[PDB]
């Protein structure tokens, strides 16, 4: 059915890199944008990454330049190879995905999951 | 594990509703009967409560980690910007009706059209309150423009600073004590906001040399729109529409004051030992979750979570079934405010039960304290 499995957690040195990925499945649709959302301690979930069918980044301005998010694999696959680790950003990450219908319809179907607590 | 919406297509009925007096007029002139001006007053009191009960509760509460997702679809905010303009049309067009046809109308119909446009002014304020608690510039100036059409442009400073600092507190003029009529309350309330806002911006600017009567004042900034509006509209249509422009305004202010009444009615925040007051909490605000009434007033019946996080658009506001609960949606509770004794037949007992039966947590009307404690056996 519809769920969002992932991989990529651990503890590394501050000044290193790491790669996130979560591969969903069971898609009968083809319009959406799959994105990351991080939860800093004491912080409401802010947006980290998410890319639209065509491909257009919207990060949060604080991660601009270190994090990159790409696809190019079997369907329901997305990557985020993170780098340049700081101890100021250390959080839990949901991998989030969305959906879409004819503009007239535009019934947004949201789906969520979490894991890979960074450092 | 998904948040498929439920009300998604049906938020454009909010573009519709602000035009109910106008098509009320059209219909009442084409069909040739008379009651059809009194149509908003029936929609709001008699078909939306019935329909409320006919649909049921809501089955949509957003979970926690979808808030950063539901605050990125712009549809939910374009549907408020579009509402700002329609409101001027309703006002101007209605007035031009009464004056273009004074000589075929009775006086019933005048009072009726005035009341209808008054209720729709309630919706202007509920589109100004939703576009003030924002952190952008566009939203703030739009808030002032929309509020100007009823003369309540200082709601900005008042609501934000004051209400959000001292809700549920003896010295907030909007927190209603337990044992007080909406009439004596409206007395103590309407001058409260005005006096307070004036002092507030005065003392802000005073730290500087830019004298009290300045430009940047936000209490005398939308009067630059309400003054021309009325001087023009009136001296153009002739002095004939003065008996109808006052009725609309007073009923607007009544709308706002009834809300504040039933929102935080009777509820009080505890005092920290020998210090100041305690920060707001979830169980100091009444809320409901019926469907169509929420669809009209962008979810405002969910007040506790509003105070829980002011900055959050009306699509992430959660719901809670164990915090205090009203008996019904907002229209019937309005219809019960105006008649105080039954109000006391019902919400007295509810307030005693949910707050805790004791006089250190409830806020008793500081004009009759000894009666209010002596009867309704309480503790001190
Ligand atoms: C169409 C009905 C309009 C009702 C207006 C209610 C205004 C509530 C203001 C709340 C301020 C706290
Ligand atoms: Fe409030
Ligand atoms: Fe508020």
């Amino acid at each position: 059915q519809v769920q969002l499995q992932e991989s990529g957690g651990g503890l590394v040195q501050a000044g290193g890199s790491l790669r996130l990925s979560c591969a969903a499945s069971g898609t009968i649709s083809r319009y959406w944008t799959m994105g990351w959302y991080r939860q800093a301690p004491g912080k409401e979930r802010e947006l980290v990454a998410g890319i639209s069918e065509g491909g257009s980044t919207n990060y949060a301005d604080s991660v601009k330049g270190r994090f990159t998010i790409s696809r190019d694999n079997a369907k329901n696959t997305v990557y985020l190879q993170m780098n340049s680790l700081k101890p100021e950003d250390t959080a839990v990450y949901y991998c989030a995905v969305t959906y879409r219908g004819p503009w007239f319809n535009r019934d947004p179907h949201y789906y969520w999951g979490q894991g890979t607590q960074v450092t | 594990i998904a948040y498929r919406d439920r009300k998604r297509p049906f938020w454009t009925l909010s573009v519709l509703w602000p035009v109910s007096p106008l098509i009320g007029i059209y219909l009442a002139h084409t069909t040739g009967v008379g009651a059809f001006f009194w149509l908003t007053l029936a929609v709001w009191y008699l078909i939306i409560p019935l329909l409320d009960w006919v649909l049921g509760d809501d089955q949509s509460n957003p979970p926690e980690a979808v808030v950063p997702a539901l605050e990125s679809d712009r549809y939910y905010r374009i549907l408020t910007y579009l509402t700002v303009p329609i409101h001027y049309v309703v006002l101007i067009g209605s007035a031009w009706y009464v004056s273009t046809h004074y000589g075929s109308m009775t006086w019933y119909d005048i009072l009726g059209l005035a009341l209808s446009v008054g209720i729709v002014n309630g919706l202007a304020i509920n589109t100004g309150h939703e576009l003030g608690h924002k952190k952008t510039e566009l939203e703030r100036w739009l808030a002032k423009i929309v509020l100007a059409v009823v003369g309540y442009g200082h709601f900005f400073i008042e609501h934000n600073k004051g209400h959000h600092k001292d809700v549920a507190t003896p010295e907030d003029p909007a927190s209603a004590p337990f044992g007080q009529s909406i009439y004596r309350f409206a007395l103590r309330e309407i001058p409260g906001a005005i006096i307070r806002a004036w002092n507030s911006e005065k003392e802000r600017l005073g730290r500087l040399g830019h004298s009290p009567w300045s430009l940047q004042n936000e209490v005398l900034q939308p009067l630059l729109i309400t003054i021309p509006l009325y001087v023009g509209l009136i001296a153009v249509l002739g002095v004939k529409i003065i008996p109808f422009l006052l009725i609309q305004i007073v009923f607007g202010w009544w709308q706002l004051t009834s809300a504040n009444y039933i929102e935080h009615y009777g509820l009080l925040r505890q005092k920290l030992p020998d210090g100041r007051y305690e920060r707001c909490q979830p169980y100091h605000s009444w809320n409901s979750n019926h469907v169509m009434s929420n669809l009209i007033l962008f979810h405002l019946q969910r007040h506790s979570d509003h105070h829980a996080h002011p900055t959050r658009r009306y699509q992430s506001l959660r719901d809670f079934p164990d915090l205090p609960t009203l008996p019904s949606g907002y229209p019937l509770m309005f219809a019960l405010s105006y008649f105080p004794p039954l109000w006391r037949a019902v919400m007295d007992r509810r307030v005693l039960d949910v707050c805790g039966r004791d006089a250190r947590k409830i806020n008793i009307d500081p004009n009759q304290r000894e009666k209010i404690i002596h009867k309704f056996n309480l503790l001190t």
